[PDB]
RNA sequence: GCGGUCGCCUCCUAAAAGGUAACGGAGGCGCCCAAAGGUCCCCUCAGGCGGGACGGAAAUCCGCCGGAGAGCGCAAGGGUA
RNA sequence: AAUCGCAAAAAGGUGGGCCCAGUUCGGAUUGGGGUCUGCAACCCGACCCCAUGAAGCCGGAAUCGCUAGUAAUCGCGGAUCAGC
RNA sequence: CGCGGGGUGGAGCAGCCCGGUAGCUCGUCGGGCUCAUAACCCGAAGGUCGUCGGUUCAAAUCCGGCCCCCGCAACCA
């Protein structure tokens, strides 16, 4: 790369639902994310939290028993 | 919204013929002047024909309108559009 | 920086399993994965450089390099746009570099995408590469929200030495790709 | 700090600053701020990294909100009209759901005057 | 406001009671 | 007479050298550029398909295909990667 | 039924919170879950709760009311009435 | 078929040179004043620019063909 002009680029820290992202390399090293969803939160590990699909079903059990 | 339930209100006539056509195992057109009721899980697959307060109109059923009534699928209007 | 967790998934985890998933004779036919371009398309700074010069600002501290800003080909009416001015800015990152780029955007960026339930896997382009489009400049960790004056997404090329994207797809899923099956 | 999806609040106070939320309102946020274990009183700008964790972890999973919860609404809707339902066909339309007068005052569900 | 029946005023003005405005003297 | 024309460039007429007429068929010039000039070094188009937030027929990007149909300040011709 | 009940009066008063923010202003619309009346709440009831939070930052030309316990502003009751 | 000027909301006119956005009066529609209409006052809608092709990044605008309009000319014979 040219010298100068540029951002720096070092070995970081990461935080997320998990606990760490030790790989990162980037500019601004030590890092808190939101959510970092790779550690296992969200979608995948595939939680479905908040389970749904009531609509037919649920005016079906509330009805056949009412 | 809305409520009345610990009840379920339907109405026999219909309730009546619509068992009936289970044992047996029949599906034809029952026409019916009842949209004060709500409708299956024995109606469903049936072709029912609601008033409209002028005419009976064949409606198909499924199992999503189990929840509702007759007459949200016969309705009282006619509008198409204004101008 | 010559590690990189994901550099050496590559060769210790996905260049294997690939193998056995395809047959390939030779130790170079397997898929190396080359040159990762990304391009924001920014009609939105038409008669405004200063706001070119911000988004540069910020594509370079996401990836480590500095863009080169692209010019209008031909001048084209309707939505201004004559054969000069700077109409976009574009950065492509190779090896290594793409390496600690393509890294956290699995890791951080698309987890923080509102909704997100996988890419497209339709985005091949038949001859085995992949193209996706962000709808904003905050998924980035690098990203304070606190620099921002407008969102501005961009576009991502990834390009694949695989003949076909039947492969190509392997590849990618095996790195971790999250796609919507 | 981020919560659902996204949505960044910030200052004024903690119990409204969850109101700012898609899916959130007075009870659902002045709720989970005992349920938490955490004085309401206190701005958002100024709270320990855990008292914040225990919210986006407790509000993120006990319930859906923003993108979820709007696309859940959207879902609802699309059966109502696909199904024939009168109380669907009233969104094909854009006009009132509830009973009402079309005759007149429908502005907000029926848009600016077209006059004519 | 007296038309927002999710508080005190607002119910009074509607007449009823609720969480908002529970029956207690 | 009235009308039109009057010098310069391009094409055809023009009969495979040059040249060649008519109030024969059609266009253009009366500028322009301190870089649109000199040299050295690099670079190669137009399109077509596929792919890609806001991008739409077409803004920027990636892939393959693409001998020139692009470009060369303006007419036409010849020329030219 | 002055001898019980509707019944809390409301504004006010005290204390505290909001700090000018389309905002704890404003509650329209809409999704979901229920209560009650009634044979029956789809068209077409009211009410509660969760979520949604709309237009509105003071209204062009015009135009109404009121001279005192009036005008403003605050609540309460009745008739009709199953409920509304 | 000579020469010149034109063709633009429903009517009559601008805008065309010089490119890049279509304006005026009337009328039309909605609201007001009036017992009522008009006048009057407050608002709003409405034109692809005769036509086909060309030029340019862009055409009511520059260029060409065609169809209509107005004016002038048609003399020695
Ligand atoms: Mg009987
Ligand atoms: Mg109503
Ligand atoms: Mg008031
Ligand atoms: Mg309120
Ligand atoms: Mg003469
Ligand atoms: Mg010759
Ligand atoms: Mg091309
Ligand atoms: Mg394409
Ligand atoms: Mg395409
Ligand atoms: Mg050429
Ligand atoms: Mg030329
Ligand atoms: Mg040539
Ligand atoms: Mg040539
Ligand atoms: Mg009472
Ligand atoms: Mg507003
Ligand atoms: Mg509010
Ligand atoms: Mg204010
Ligand atoms: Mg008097
Ligand atoms: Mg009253
Ligand atoms: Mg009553
Ligand atoms: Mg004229
Ligand atoms: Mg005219
Ligand atoms: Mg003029
Ligand atoms: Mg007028
Ligand atoms: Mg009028
Ligand atoms: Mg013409
Ligand atoms: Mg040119
Ligand atoms: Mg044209
Ligand atoms: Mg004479």
């Amino acid at each position: 790369m040219k010298e100068g002009i540029h951002p720096k680029l070092v070995p970081a820290r990461i935080i997320c639902g998990c606990g760490n992202v030790i790989e990162t390399y980037s500019t601004k090293p030590e890092i808190y994310v939101e959510v970092c969803s790779k550690c296992h939160p969200f979608y995948t590990g595939q939680q479905r939290f908040v389970d749904t699909e009531g609509r037919v079903e649920r005016f079906q059990r509330r009805y056949g028993d009412s | 919204p809305r409520s009345l339930k610990k009840g379920v209100f339907v109405d026999d006539h219909l309730l009546e013929k619509v068992l009936e056509l289970n044992a047996k195992g029949e599906k034809r057109l029952i026409k019916t002047w009842s949209r004060r009721s709500t409708i299956v899980p024995e109606m469903v697959g049936h072709t029912i024909a609601v008033y409209n307060g002028k005419q009976h109109v064949p409606v198909y059923i499924t199992e999503n309108m189990v929840g509702h009534k007759l007459g949200e699928f016969a309705p009282t209007r006619t509008y198409r559009g204004h101008g | 920086p010559l590690d990189v967790a994901l550099k050496r998934k590559y060769y210790e985890e996905v260049r294997p399993e690939l193998i056995r998933r395809f047959g390939y004779q030779n130790v170079w036919e397997v898929p190396r994965l080359e040159k990762v371009v990304i391009n924001q398309g920014l009609g939105e700074a038409k008669e405004d450089a200063r706001i070119l010069e911000k988004a540069a600002q910020e594509l370079a501290l996401i990836t480590g390099q500095k863009p080169a800003v692209t010019r209008a080909k031909k001048s084209i009416s309707n939505f201004k746009l004559r054969k000069g001015m700077p109409i976009g800015l574009r950065v492509t990152l190779r090896r290594d570099r793409m390496w600690i780029f393509l890294e956290k955007l699995l890791n951080v960026a698309l987890p923080r995408i509102r909704d997100f339930r996988g890419l497209n896997p339709n985005s091949f382009d038949g001859r085995g590469n992949y193209n996706l489009g962000l709808r904003e400049q905050l998924i980035f960790p690098e990203i304070t929200y606190d620099m921002v004056d407008a969102l501005r997404g961009m576009d991502i090329a990834v390009v694949t030495t695989a003949e076909t994207d039947e492969e190509a797809r392997a590849l990618l899923e095996l790195l971790g790709f999250p796609f919507r099956k | 700090a981020r919560i659902a999806g996204v949505e960044i609040p910030r200052n004024k106070r903690v119990d409204v600053a969850l109101t700012y939320i898609y899916g959130i309102g007075k009870a659902r946020a002045k709720e989970a701020l005992e349920k938490t274990g955490i004085n309401p009183a206190t701005r958002v700008k100024d709270l320990t990294e855990a008292e914040v964790v225990r919210l986006r972890e407790y509000v993120e999973n006990t319930w859906k909100l923003e993108g979820e919860l709007r696309a859940e609404v959207a879902a609802n809707i699309k059966r109502l009209m696909d199904i024939g339902c009168y109380r669907g066909l009233r969104h094909r339309r854009g006009l009132p759901v509830r009973g009402q007068r079309t005759r007149t005052n429908a502005r907000t569900r029926k848009g600016p005057r077209k006059t004519v | 406001g007296k038309g927002d029946r999710r508080t005190r005023r607002g119910k009074i003005w509607r007449g009823t009671y609720g969480k908002y405005r529970p029956r207690k003297k």
